[PDB]
DNA sequence: TGAGGAGTCCAT
DNA sequence: GTGAACCTGCAGGTGAGGAGTCCATG
DNA sequence: ATGGACTCCTCACCTGCAGGTTCAC
DNA sequence: AGGTGAGGAGTC
């Protein structure tokens, strides 16, 4: 892939504004004039609008603080399942987690009944009948929330730890916990009632190239204070 | 040059004068040298010496006659390399030599000579020239080797007549051995290698007593020597030890009056070799065992004092399997903790192997000196004459043949003399009781890998640096040589681009001569006489140029008027991508802006631009642009211009440098030249002859007197950029570059520009693979960098101008990155040039800058370094004192430190021997710190940065009330034990004030109060040393009695298994024992504690250990006579 | 090393017309060949075995003809007696034809003079000091031992009487 | 036996490696040239009558 | 007193 | 009276960024 | 030798401080 | 097997 930026006003220069995807568009309208005169013109449309809500930065920050508070009162375990063990991925990830007042631990085998973040390898490498660590340690423990990551994504281009990945992993953990307990933990807004949610789901079989083949559809709804799946 | 060559001539005459006075004796001649770094300079200096001998007049009449001149010119010789030496001798000389030694019968020599001569006859094009050089070298080697062997002991052909002339032409170094000549001209690289005579190769660095050395460009040589020290060879440390251990068990020397006192020097080495065999099971091979250990090699780095770095993740271990019959390197338990290693360590093996290997190469030199002593005067049975330079190879081959060790011949030859030439200097010991410094210790790098072919064994390669360039320069002075170094920046304050003059002011002393203030003012007066600007009207104009983008924007548009934008023109028609755009804009703007000012001014003709990169064909696209601009600005004003691109060192010696002068004194116009900082460092004399018909009126002379010869002028406009990469790098190989980088890091840590924390981090990232850019970033945060930049600016302006004829307007344009650095100059402007003062003054007039003196930073860093070394060395010493057998050197070293601290707790001047025990504090008598003495040494902080920490001073040892006892004071006064702290700026480090001073202070106070009332003291029988203080005997008492001390009310958490283990070990061999635990300087009001074998206090009578609270109270230093009486009662019939 | 030495020889080959550059070139080429092939061999000695295919295969089969026997392209060789007693190089090592003779056909022409040629090869052999060798062997055999592994089975018992 | 990384399995392949192993475990390595120059001509002796002195 | 000269490979 | 939140819209971004040379080795 | 339509692929983001206003006690 | 969106390459 090769791409060109949309707009650029760096240092208020008119030469850099001429080399974008909205600078060429200005030239295009100046070439239809010098070959056709005013015979042909192109006019654009403005969508009507009266309700436009700018979002500040403080509201997002305060949202994420309360996001992490709920995750604080739980147990978090990190495990490593690579074949040729190397790198301090567990230590680095634990450092990143503990910078947010969330305290976790390191285990050699996953624990049952606690949130687990696992470190695994590339999926293609393991053989077909090889018992993938992830698949095995999932199917046996069927009442436990899981997460996984590759060890290469915790280091940036220059070698420093990547914070962003840590925040993403924690937020996703909370989302699955919310699904498992069937009751919301943080304050979401309210939505239309007496409605049912349906989602089609494509089969994961490689033979599922049929266009019209029927798909399973899954349904969710809310009764009382409990979601039903 | 005039002064130096005159200095040479005066000595040439003094030797003649001495020769005519002294038959009443007989001695040798004095050797005089003239060394530099370039071949051209050597040749030119020789030519000037001969010219001075010819054209020198006194009272308007020659000082010498024609016949006298020949004698003087017959004593100067020039020594080139071998390849050039062969290509000057003609066919007649070589044919005569070959016939004289009967080498024409052989087939190989004649065939080789035919090829050499045949190529010589058709050497016109630069294709057979390259081959001719390489073949000439090899032929020279073989011919000289055979000549030497034929002259060795027999069939020595007698040299006289034409044969002598032929040989001396082919071998100039012969003319010195017989005594014909005593003046030599040679380069630095050839001076460190030596030259050839008939007998053997002569090494100038092995005999320097009574020799005068003239070195030009003294500061540059620091680099040259370094490049020679990084080209050494590696060595396997397993093969060496197994080859030394096997050959030092049965082989013996001879009992003759020529081998006296040589068999007593190899005995300790023989003793240590066997111990290193039994401890590590050197009868088996080595191999690794485990994953992640067979994938990558293992690298270890040691500084031999305190800095150690490893390339692994967890500590590695060594084992010995008696069933598989092999030694295995295993990673052991990689989890956190879990039974810390009790098998062995790889690091210990490497470090101990090195000491033995260098212990064998230092004993041989001593042996050879002793051999010469016995063979010159105690035998004199066959006359051989000659000195230690002659009995060099015989004394080596004799010992090597006797000991069946013939593979170490080369390694002995590289570093050998009476003692050293590539091995340490100064104190010659790594211990607290010796002077320690980096410049005579070096560094070690070790790699472990698989052997070639075999898939079951591993080897350990090692590379070493044994001496810094400064140490070599100092040893030359201590040998007895006189060194005269001439330069303009010979005393800069840089340690990377110049020697370390602080190390040379502590080791040399009063042998480092210096000029006085009166002499400096005399030189200043001379300089102002020959160059006077406060008359005739000469002015210097300075301007600083910033970056201008609007200036370049319009110019690019005019260059290609049919384009659209500026970035597109720069990217497309010129050849730079988007990454390299800001930097390009930056320099080009300033360059063109300076050129405009040059062209506008009427009375200027010549301009030189100094950049950091070559403007050659590779940058053709940019060149055209610049050219175009000039033409436009030539039409705006009224003057014609000419430009010269591609000025390289290759261009200088292929096209020449005399064309600019021709174009200047034959045609009118202006000239612009493009050059770099390094290119205009090997091409000198940038002068052009003048012609007043072409020039105008601005050639005012500045000399107070008239000037001779032709009329010449110089540069009148200069552009200065800011220098580029200033960190040294090698190109010989990979290991050479690594050694270079480690050398520089350790040098900066030595002087005081870097803290131990930063230095260790930098070393670690060097080991794991590092980019150049990060290294330069680390370099730029030090004060050495600014000194280097200033040095280059000074040199650049100094070389621009060599005549007494100047214009009335001299223009200097400077980049806008040098302003702050130049404003920071604070030295004495007594011997400065004229342009440099203008630069400094112009920069200094803008605002003001807070200056944090380098001294203040240096004190903090050096305090940290000394404190860091103390801890590690003490731990190593005590651990070596807990081995089952205790040695004798160790107990001596243990005694000396305490005795020295007690006698001199605070010195005044700079200590020389015990140097890493004293730190310099800003206040005089006390200092405050805060840290932990059982954790990370790189966490300490001192002085004002910690105003609430612990204090090191005289009041915290209670020495006032310590010596106020009546039975303690006489003992202190007799043995010269100071009872006060002289207020000077040297106190002991916080490691030697809590674990050394405190103990030894109270321990000997025990030996006064106990000894006055009977009791007798003794010494530990070499088996329980440092586990107990002393042994006491009184009135014939059985069950030998041991004691121990803890100075004041100091408590230690060893009441657990440690104390019980001590008691158990003592009693298991010596039998029943009694123990006296006592303190001092405490509260003498507590009862006596009679502890049993454990800490379950039993009845008074059935006890084994007595604990006394105190004997001398801190109130007014009384004596607890009740405690002494009870102690006598318990240790009696009972 | 390689670029400088190769540039020298490459330049000198062009002017190879006079009967003086011939003598120098003949000796220089022999030295260059040894170093180049030695570097090739140690590069492919295990470790990073660079594969050969297409252009590279053809070039290496032009510089090392003895390689064509190893892979299985050719099985008929023409050579002289002196080169037969020493061997020819392949990409991996030096192949001595006097160690694998099982089968094979050897046509020798002028069988009488071969006697003299072989004798010459026997005479040009280096000497050996005896005192040094005996002392070395005596010292190193006193305590050194091999490994105890299946690949080293019944080898130690061959050295006991010595 | 001893399945491992396999290649041409004959005298040629095992020669150099065996010599280096046996000459690394016993120290030595100063005899490499002699052993290499004797395994070509003299290497075909010990035939119980073709090479025996008694 | 005894006999009487050229011709060759290959790695250093 | 004041000092904690609270609320726009102008800057600046990984490090820093190259020639030139002596001598021995088959 | 041609054109315009679905499906699968890769790549970037996830600011920061300084100056004027304002309550909250 | 971080995520959600916005978007450039390879073919019936």
């Amino acid at each position: 892939k090769n791409r060109i930026q949309a707009i650029d006003i760096t240092k208020e220069s008119y030469s850099g504004f001429q080399l974008s995807k909205v600078g060429i568009l200005e030239q295009f309208m100046q070439d239809l004039k010098q070959a056709y005169g005013d015979s042909v013109s192109v006019k654009l449309q403005r969508i009507p609008g009266e309700k436009h809500r700018f979002v500040s930065d403080t509201i997002v920050k305060n949202h994420y603080v309360g996001l992490f508070d709920a995750l604080k009162e739980h147990r978090l375990v990190i495990c490593d399942l690579t074949e040729n063990q190397d790198t301090d991925a567990a230590l680095t990830l634990l450092h990143g987690i503990e910078h947010l007042d969330i305290n976790a631990e390191i285990a050699e085998v996953p624990i049952r009944g606690a949130l687990n973040i696992l470190i695994v390898g590339n999926k293609d490498t393991y053989k077909s009948d090889e018992e993938d660590p992830y698949q095995v340690y999932r199917k046996k423990y069927q009442d436990t929330v899981f997460q996984s990551c590759y060890p290469e994504r915790l280091w940036n281009r220059q070698g420093q730890p990547n914070r962003h990945v840590v925040e993403v992993l924690l937020k996703e953990l909370l989302i699955k916990l919310e699904v498992h307990t069937r009751k919301h933990l943080i304050e979401y807004p309210s939505g239309p009632e007496r409605c049912v949610y349906y989602m089609p789901q494509r089969p994961k079989d490689e033979s599922s190239e049929v266009r019209d083949e029927p798909w399973p559809v899954y349904a969710s709804k809310l009764v009382g204070d409990e979601w039903q799946y | 040059t005039y002064t130096a060559l005159n200095f040479l001539l005066q000595q040439m005459l003094e030797q003649v004068r001495s020769e005519l006075k002294e038959n009443t004796g007989k001695k040798s001649k004095r050797l005089l040298y003239y060394v530099t770094d370039s071949v051209d300079n050597v040749v030119s200096a020789k030519a000037d010496l001969l010219k001075l001998i010819e054209k020198q007049t006194v009272k308007g009449e020659p000082r010498f006659t024609l016949e006298q001149q020949e004698y003087l010119k017959a004593q100067i010789v020039h020594l080139p390399n071998q390849s050039e030496q062969l290509l000057q001798c003609s066919d007649a000389v070589l044919n005569d030599v070959l016939i004289g030694f009967n080498l024409n019968a052989e087939r190989d020599v004649q065939a080789e000579w035919s090829a050499i001569s045949g190529l010589r006859r058709h050497a016109s094009n630069p294709e057979v020239k390259i081959s001719l050089n390489r073949q000439a070298g090899y032929f020279y080697r073989n011919l000289i080797d055979r000549l030497q062997k034929k002259q060795k002991g027999a069939d020595r052909v007698l040299l006289s007549g034409s044969l002598l002339a032929s040989v001396e032409t082919l071998l100039p170094g012969e003319k010195i051995r017989n005594g014909s000549a005593h003046v030599a001209f040679l380069t630095t690289s050839k001076f460190l290698k030596g030259f050839h005579n008939t007998r053997s190769r002569y090494s100038p660095l092995r005999d320097l007593s009574g020799a005068v050395l003239i070195i030009d460009e003294i500061d540059k040589q620091n680099q040259v020597i370094l490049s020679e020290l990084c080209k050494q060879q590696a060595q396997d440390l397993i093969w060496a030890i197994r080859t030394l251990r096997a050959n030092f068990r049965d082989h013996q020397l001879e009992s003759s009056p020529r081998y006296d006192k040589i068999e007593d020097l190899f005995e300790p080495l023989r003793e240590r070799l066997e111990e290193f065999g039994t401890n590590w099971n050197l009868a088996f091979a080595f191999n690794t065992e485990g994953a992640n250990l067979n994938e990558r090699p293992v690298r270890l780095f040691s500084d031999r004092s305190f800095t150690h770095v490893s390339s692994a993740t967890h500590k590695l271990s060594l084992k010995s399997d008696f069933l598989r019959r092999k030694n295995l390197i295993f990673s052991d338990e990689k989890v956190e903790g879990s039974l810390i290693e009790k098998h062995g360590l790889l690091t210990r093996f490497v470090n101990e192997a090195d000491v033995i290997y260098q212990w064998f190469l230092g004993t041989m030199r001593k042996a050879v000196f002793q051999y010469w002593e016995n063979v010159r005067g105690l035998e004199i049975e066959v006359r051989e004459n000659r000195s230690l330079e002659g009995t060099f190879q015989e004394a080596v081959q004799s010992l090597l043949t006797h000991f069946n060790l013939q593979e170490f011949e080369s390694a002995v030859y590289e570093s050998f003399d009476t003692r050293g030439l590539r091995q340490s200097a100064g104190g010659k010991a790594n211990k607290l009781s010796s002077s320690k410094s980096y410049h005579h210790t070096g560094l070690k790098l070790v790699e472990v890998a698989h052997n070639q072919g075999t898939r079951d064994t591993v080897n350990c390669k090692a590379s070493f640096l044994n001496t810094s360039p400064s140490g070599v320069l100092a040893d030359m002075v201590d040998a007895g040589a006189v060194i005269l170094g001439i330069s303009a920046t010979a005393r800069a304050d840089t340690v990377i681009h110049n020697f370390d003059f602080k190390y040379l002011n502590e080791r040399l002393g009063n042998k480092l001569l210096s000029l006085s203030r009166e002499q400096k003012q005399r030189v200043n007066n001379y300089y102002h006489s020959r160059r006077n600007y406060k008359d005739n009207g000469v002015v210097l104009t300075v301007k600083y140029l910033n970056s201008r983008d609007a200036f370049l924007d319009a110019l690019l548009e005019e260059y290609k008027p049919e384009a659209r934008s500026s970035h597109f023109i720069l990217n497309h028609y010129l050849g730079i991508a988007e990454s390299e755009q800001a930097f390009v804009r930056s320099w080009l703007s300033k360059l063109l802006a300076s050129i405009k000012a040059f062209i506008s001014s009427p009375d200027n003709r010549y301009m030189l631009s100094l950049l950091n990169r070559t403007l050659d064909t590779t940058r053709q696209n940019i060149n055209d642009f610049i050219q175009f601009c000039c033409d436009k600005w030539a039409k705006e004003f009224n003057v014609k211009t000419k430009t010269f691109f591609g000025v390289n060192a290759d261009w200088m010696r292929l096209v020449g440098y005399d064309e600019i002068s021709k174009h200047l004194n034959t045609e009118l116009g202006k000239v612009v030249v493009f050059s770099t900082y390094a290119s205009m460092g090997a091409g000198k004399n940038p002068d052009y002859a003048v012609n007043l018909a072409l020039e105008g009126e601005s050639l005012i002379s500045v000399a107070d007197v008239t000037y001779s010869t032709q009329l010449r002028s110089d540069i009148d406009s200069i552009y200065l950029e800011k220098p580029t990469q200033l960190l040294l790098s090698d190109d010989y190989s990979h290991t050479a570059n690594q050694l270079c980088q480690f050398h520089q890091i350790l040098s900066l840590q030595e002087n005081g520009e870097l803290s131990p924390k930063s230095a260790e981090n930098w070393c670690r990232q060097q080991l794991m693979g590092m980019s150049r850019e990060r290294s330069l970033q680390q370099y730029h945060q030090t004060s050495d960098y600014q000194s280097a930049v200033r040095k280059y600016i000074e040199q650049a302006v100094g070389r621009a101008g060599r005549t007494s004829l100047k214009r009335k307007q001299i223009l200097l344009f400077v980049d806008s990155g040098l302003k702050e650095i130049l404003a920071e100059e604070s030295r004495d402007p007594s011997l400065f040039s004229h342009e440099y003062v203008a630069l400094v003054n112009k920069a200094k007039s803008a605002g003001k800058s807070i200056v944090e003196d380098r001294a203040v930073r240096r004190l903090f860093n050096l305090a940290q370094r000394n404190n860091k070394d103390g801890m590690l060395s003490i731990k190593a010493l005590v651990h070596r004192l807990h081995n089952q057998p205790a040695s004798k050197s160790d107990i001596q070293e243990w005694q000396d430190i305490r005795t020295q601290l007690l006698r001199y707790p605070t010195v005044a001047f700079q200590p020389e021997r015990f140097n890493r025990l004293y730190l310099q504090s800003m206040t005089k008598g006390y200092y405050r710190y805060q840290g932990n003495l059982d954790g990370d040494p790189n966490s300490f902080e001192f002085f004002d940065r910690v105003p609430y920490g612990d204090m090191v001073s005289e009041e915290d040892c209670s020495l006032a009330t310590l010596v106020q006892n009546q039975y303690v004071r006489p003992w202190f006064e007799r043995k010269g034990f100071a009872c006060s702290w002289q207020k000077e700026a040297n106190v002991m480090t916080p490691i030697m004030f809590t674990n050394i001073y405190k103990g030894a202070l109270g321990e000997q106070a025990v030996e006064a109060v106990l000894t006055a009332f009977d009791f007798t003291f003794e010494e530990v029988p070499n088996s329980i040393y440092e586990r107990f203080d002393n042994r006491v005997i009184f009135a014939g008492i059985e069950q030998p009695i041991w004691l121990d001390s803890k100075y004041w009310k100091h408590e230690g958490n060893e009441s657990s298994e440690g104390y019980s283990s001590k008691i158990a070990l003592v009693e298991e061999e010596f039998g029943p024992s009694k123990f006296i635990y006592v303190n001092a300087l405490g509260d003498t009001s507590k009862p006596i504690r009679y502890l049993n074998s454990c800490f379950v206090e039993t009845s008074p009578q059935l006890a084994k250990v007595i604990e006394i609270p105190a004997l001398i109270d801190d109130s007014n230093a009384d004596t607890n006579r009740t405690a002494v009486q009870e102690l006598i009662k318990w240790l009696h019939h009972s």
